[PDB]
RNA sequence: CUAGUCGAUAGAAUAAUGUAGGUAAGGGAAGUCGGCAAAUUAGAUCCGUAACUUCGGGAUAAGGAUUGGCUCUGAAGAUUGAGAUAGUCGCGAUUAUCAAUUAACAAUCAAUUCAGAACUGGCACGGACUUGGGGAAUCCGACU
RNA sequence: GCCCGUCGCUACUACCGAUUGAAUUAUUUAGUGAGGUCUCCGGACGUGAUCACUGUGACGUGUUACGGUUGUUUCG
RNA sequence: GUAUGUAAGCGUAUUACCGGCCGGUACUAUUACUUUGAACAAAUUAGAGUGCUUAAAGCAGGCUUCAAAUGCCUGAAUAUUCUGUGCAUGGGAUAAUGAAAUAAGACCUCUGUUCUGCU
RNA sequence: AUUCUGGUUGAUCCUGCCAGUAGUUAUAUGCUUGUCUCAAAGAUUAAGCCAUGCAUGUCUAAGUACACACGAAUUAAAAGUGAAACCGCAAAAGGCUCAUUAUAUCAGUUAUGGUUCCUUAGAUCGUUACUUGGAUAACUGUGGUAAUUCUAGAGCUAAUACAUGCAAUUAAAACAUGAACCUUAUGGGACGUGUGCUUUUAUUAGGCUAAAACCAAGCGAUCGCAAGAUCGUUAUAUUGGUUGAACUCUAGAUAACAUGCAGAUCGUAUGGUCUUGUACCGACGACAGAUCUUUCAAAUGUCUGCCCUAUCAACUUUUGAUGGUAGUAUCUAGGACUACCAUGGUUGCAACGGGUAACGGGGAAUCAGGGUUCGAUUCCGGAGAGGGAGCCUGAGAAACGGCUACCAC
């Protein structure tokens, strides 16, 4: 702490996947160290004004949510630069909106609605598995949610699934080359499934060779990896078309099938 | 005040890296301790915020472990004989980290006569030949179980006759461990297997 | 090397001398706790059974070597418990697509468990914390160490 | 101290001037032929050293700091090195190999010069004595 | 036919230069110290206990409840 | 008929094992170089889309809807300056380095005629 | 557009330039100048000086209200407003600057196992006044000063401010040891205490191939009347981690150590409970704190990569130069720095020395490439508020729209 805390985020230092403009404004949001990172976030007046389009100004988010319409995870949020970030169930229940976030094929965010059971549970990854705190045993998510007194099988670098009006957990699944992947914040990131190949670095960051379904491969490190099931087994409601990642002709593919002319 | 960072220090090579950013808050350290052996005193000063560090002053006593057991016992620090680097600690007899201080060797007797029945050490008789109450709380016989214990105990008095010799003359030393000027106490241990053989070549072959 | 010559005490700070009571009997054929670094590294077999002290060891010491892990060849050892290596790299200019003998020169410590090492030896090399004001590496292994030639053989 | 001398005309008396030993508040060469009598400097350790040089100097350059008394640790040596081990006689007496030792080992005696540090005093410090002012130039003559 | 150089005119450049020169520069050897932090100490006033001052409430007048421009030894 | 630019067999670590030719696992002298990469802010440059009236812009907007608009989305991509070093992987040409000449030629190993034992 | 053009010479061709014409967010200036879409900025010399102005606080149902300013008074509700005034946090962000600085800042990749942390949250408080003390602003009133920018005495009065701590603040239990016991043993303590959380070392186990022969208990069991020797299976040589390992971490234990701590808080909206016992209960918090995780972080390292000179060729240890080791401080590495010790780090692969009209960088302008120039300046990062230097408070400045010195004006 030294003559900061960088209390501001200006324009074009943003990360770009959050889909900002650049004229007028000359500013982020710039969220407040909420359950997630500070690339990895996306919160509620990016969201909500600006590709939900439902609040047409800041301003108009300072009614919404100080009248009590959005809860985010069971839990109001009343503070609006709530950072929000990734696998993390929008609960607005008017109009049954039912949102979450996942990455698209283009790495940005899409507006995507789930389901009321879908929004019941809801999966996450961990980092480590801890000894220590209380009373002897611990576990630590990705998300900033906590469990204590896991089953002991469930290792670190695992995801798991949680109802999140709850403090269990419903579900768990291996890290297995057979199994459903999501790639968070690298340069193949997007792209569902389907590991064959990983290669420990003796020292460190390994890799993970992570193909799709049609046999193109692409990699990244570690940091990135979400694995969301088992082979060809999801437990979500997908986005559009499974991270397929084509040509820039195959995108102009559907410039030219599915338009009217 | 003096900072503790690298403005001074010419760099690797011997030319003079001049000035770049004269002075920052949080760079600096604090005269330190120098504590006399005292009257246990103490004070309290801001730190980086939040913690409280505690330095120490004028200082008396502390307790300090054992070393097969670990067993820490408080008592009053006598005096000092030898420091490790400065001299010039050692004569004006200042209380720093792990020098070689005398203590007490009273605790230690009493404590230990449930496991060490036979006295350490070997008080002198005809002055000291009535118990107050010595004799009775050593065995009493019990007519149970732990007097029957202790018979499978004091199996482990075997200790070194060179502490034997210093616990009846009552003046052990000991190694205090822990850190005068982070938390403002002398806490301890006895040195005593090999560096107490040692370093008393250091002070009695010195003496 | 040493027969603990110092004016103090030296000794590896963590063990103690516990003589009777004990969970069973840990012997372990010497009271020195000698650690591992595990990444693929071989420990010396000297280490375990040393009678050195050197608290700035990699192995004995308080330290885990960290960062990352390269070679080189070493040039001078007068100074105690640190030797003098170097490194050699090229660079590529922007003119010529051409290319240069420049070299850093990198001042390492040692355990005294890589005893003997002479000019010009090669010696692999390992990070770790700062030491005191330029040595923040350690030494890992003699790999090679021979010069066939004119340093590595007698006469 | 050891040896030896009071031998230089005397008891008295606080005038000048002189005879020699001095200090004098300011400024400090104006004084006078002229910085000449006279004052500062003076020992030792620690640096720090300018132009011109025949490269031996100039060199003590200049320009400085430091310096008691009292209470202590750190260092520079010599002689026996120390001397296991097994038993004998009766612990006494008696009989032997030598690595590590051992860096001011273990006994013992030892000169004197250093190298620091605490504390304290006219706040004077080589306290009197011993004892140098310095600097650019000229013109000589080389020099002792 | 070009064309070489002192020399004198006239202008201009720049360098050497006695003048131990002249300003200015960013460091820097040591010579006194502002002002603070730390600290040896100091310890105004202002108290709580307390010997104790006295009333009434109390006790057997004193003590205290309640209090005093209360004074004093006590101890922080 | 022919061609050879294709893979296997065949002049041989075309590695040891369990599996159905085919998965998993025992398990390799280096560099420089190059291979695909990984990681790694935009913004700008290049620029894919795009009739802001055109441009320079900018990421807007497009839409039987014509008589109701519920009217789905496209979006805001893609790589170079996001040079470099170093951190994976492909590859074995080039470029050196690298054994076995006071003696290691080996033993795949029942293996000791060592001893460190180790639970 | 990978482009030339004029001039030597009587006239020739040549190297060699010079001149020309090109653009140039690159500033100025000259002339002209209808409409418009947009729009650089007292950087450059001079980080020079400065009249005035203004760039900073903030209140929710809910921390404290005794405001006649009053809403209201047969809701003494005071919930309105709350101006005040104590508090809560913030005032270290931005914006302005290029003056210092040269393998430094930075670029990038990169450690924190070598540290801390305001706040969101996420688990996260059964260990004798009880819901106590005293004391102050505002508010009055006496004022003062040569002074608009400061400020005394007196009368007052509160807390989610301060001080202190119980009715569950409660121990049973669990549980170590001494202890009602008594007995030969993966047998046995009734009870006194001890039982929170951190501080602190010390000790302990800290990440574990397979059979017996054999023997101390002689355990289930075996020989045996039994003692007690034999053997023998299962739970039992049962703590975490990148899983690259003393991560001395929050864990587990032993042993003591000092110093606090352990919500006396609050309103929305009241209720189940009427025994109306104001006993027992609703969601809450904008609430407070401790434990840990997390997030934004920041400050030192790690590698590679910086501009010009041989009229700088050797440098650094005065008083740290390079390492040893103990220790000090410091939030922590550490010659950071004291002391003791060694006699080293560095260099013709341009080291140390000076010099620059030199903040780096993302980046900017021109053609066929290779570029050479620069980039003060909206983005990012590092720095300064006249010259310099200390430092309070706080999580966080060595802060300057905070203070202090001196120095300049």
């Amino acid at each position: 702490m030294a003559r900061g805390p960088k209390k501001h985020l200006k324009r074009l230092a943003a990360p770009k996947a959050w889909m900002l403009d650049k004229l007028g404004g000359v500013f982020a949001p710039r969220p407040s160290t909420g359950p997630h990172k500070l690339r990895e976030s996306l919160p509620l007046l990016i969201f909500l004004r600006n590709r939900l389009k439902y609040a047409l100004n800041g301003a108009e988010v300072t009614k919404i949510v100080m009248q009590r319409l959005v809860k985010v995870d069971g839990k109001v949020r009343t503070d609006p630069t709530y950072p929000a970030g990734y696998m993390d169930v929008i609960t607005l229940e008017k109009t049954g909106e039912f949102f979450r976030l996942v990455y698209d094929v283009k790495g940005r965010f899409v507006i995507h609605r789930i389901s009321a059971e879908e929004a019941k549970y809801k999966l996450c990854k961990v980092k480590k598995t801890q000894l220590g705190a209380k009373g002897v045993p611990f576990l630590v998510t990705h998300d900033g949610r906590t469990i204590r007194y896991p089953d002991p099988l469930i290792h670190a670098n695992d995801s798991v699934q949680v109802d999140i009006a709850s403090g269990k957990i419903t579900d768990y699944i291996k890290f297995d080359s057979g199994n459903l992947c999501m790639i968070t914040g690298g340069r193949n990131l997007g792209r569902v499934g389907t590991v064959v190949n990983r290669e420990r670095h003796p020292g460190s960051f390994d890799i993970v060779h992570i193909k799709d379904s049609q046999g193109h491969v692409f990699a990244t490190r570690l940091t990135n990896v979400f694995i969301i099931g088992k082979g060809n087994k999801p437990y979500i409601s997908l986005p559009k078309g499974k991270g397929v990642k084509l040509s820039i002709a195959e995108e102009r593919d559907k410039r030219l099938a599915a338009k009217t002319h | 005040g003096i900072s503790r960072d690298s403005a001074h220090k010419r760099r690797a090579t011997g030319g003079k890296r001049k000035s770049l950013r004269k002075k920052r808050k949080f760079e600096l350290g604090r005269p330190a301790a120098n504590t006399k052996l005292g009257s246990g005193r103490v004070h309290k000063v801001r730190t980086r915020g939040g913690n409280t560090k505690l330095r120490a002053l004028r200082l008396e006593t502390g307790n300090f472990a054992w070393a097969s057991e670990g067993v820490a016992r408080k008592t009053r620090i006598a005096d000092v004989v030898y420091n490790a680097s400065n001299n010039e600690l050692v004569r004006t007899k200042t209380l720093v980290k792990n020098s070689i201080v005398v203590i007490d060797a009273t605790p230690f007797r009493q404590w230990y006569e449930a496991h060490y029945v036979l006295p350490l050490g070997r008080k002198r008789n005809p002055k000291h030949a009535q118990k107050e109450d010595e004799n009775d709380v050593l065995t009493k016989k019990r007519s149970e179980k732990v007097m029957k214990k202790y018979l499978e105990r004091q199996k482990y008095g075997k200790v070194e006759q060179a502490l034997e010799d210093q616990f009846t003359s009552g003046r052990i030393l000991a190694c205090i461990s822990s850190r005068p000027g982070q938390c403002g106490r002398s806490d301890g241990y006895i040195l005593e297997g090999k560096e107490l053989e040692f370093y008393l070549k250091k002070i009695k072959s010195k003496k | 090397m040493a027969d603990q010559n110092e004016r103090a005490f030296q000794k590896q700070f963590g063990v103690n001398l516990n003589r009777k009571v004990k969970p069973g009997i840990t012997k372990k054929k010497l009271l020195r706790r000698s650690r591992d670094v595990g990444l693929g590294f071989k420990t010396p077999r000297e280490a375990i059974d040393g009678t050195y002290i050197d608290k700035k060891c990699p192995w004995t010491g308080d330290v885990r070597i960290r960062g990352r892990i390269l070679t080189g060849v070493v040039r001078k050892a007068k100074m105690q418990r640190t030797i003098v290596i170097r490194r050699d790299y090229l660079h590529f200019v922007r003119k010529y697509s051409r290319f240069e003998k420049r070299h850093r020169n990198m001042s390492v410590h040692c355990s005294p468990v890589f005893r003997d090492v002479e000019h010009g030896d090669i010696v692999t090399i390992g990070e770790c914390r700062p030491l005191s004001k330029t040595v923040r590496f350690n030494v890992l292994k003699v790999s090679k160490g021979q010069g066939a030639k004119k340093s590595f053989k007698k006469y």
